[PDB]
């Protein structure tokens, strides 16, 4: 039978890129993609 | 009634907070055995 | 290990031992000390300086 | 050089010890005495004489 397993995982934890910025948005040569990884680590419970 | 559960270590979901500013600018400190206080801030303009 | 002797001594203010937290005061612990159950000395809580105040 | 021992001593008045720039109190900085964690004094911010008061 299917046994569920729901660890309680926030669903911000699991960030899709959809909307207009996702990461092919942005040109190579000027964007900087440290912005965001820091933006996505803020929300972390602890050191990444 | 009969399921005998054992448990496992639970979280315990820390806080991000580290002041700085209770650390950093504000080392002095003072106690008031008076209802108020008063600050001076006397400019010094010498001709 | 500068020394022979590794033995250094500190002096507590009665003030400096008592309850936790201002608590109050079971059987085993009182005024942060806490005994056995004929009333044997085992454990002290003793507060860490706290000067200045805050 | 014109001693065999070039060692002397100077006495300080206490109003000659204390917070340097008359900073406030901290919990290891207190009346300029720098002392470490376990209380033993480690530093004096002595100042020289006030007089005169130019």
């Amino acid at each position: 039978d299917p046994v569920e397993v729901d660890m309680g995982r926030s669903e911000e934890n699991n960030i899709t890129q959809s909307g207009g910025t996702e990461w092919s948005k942005r040109d190579k040569s000027t964007y900087d993609p440290t912005d965001d990884i820091e933006a996505y680590a803020l929300n972390a419970s602890g050191v990444v | 009634m009969y399921t005998t559960a054992q448990l496992l270590a639970a979280n315990e979901q820390k806080f991000k907070f580290d002041p700085l500013f209770l650390r950093l600018f504000f080392r002095e400190s003072y106690p008031f055995t008076t209802e108020k206080v008063y600050l001076s801030q006397i400019p010094g303009l010498v001709n | 290990s500068s020394r022979l002797f590794r033995t250094q001594f500190r002096m507590v203010s009665p003030k400096r031992i008592s309850n936790p937290n201002n608590t109050g005061d079971s059987r085993n612990c009182r005024a942060g000390v806490q005994i056995n159950d004929s009333g044997a000395a085992l454990g002290y809580y003793v507060s860490e300086d706290g000067y200045p105040g805050w």
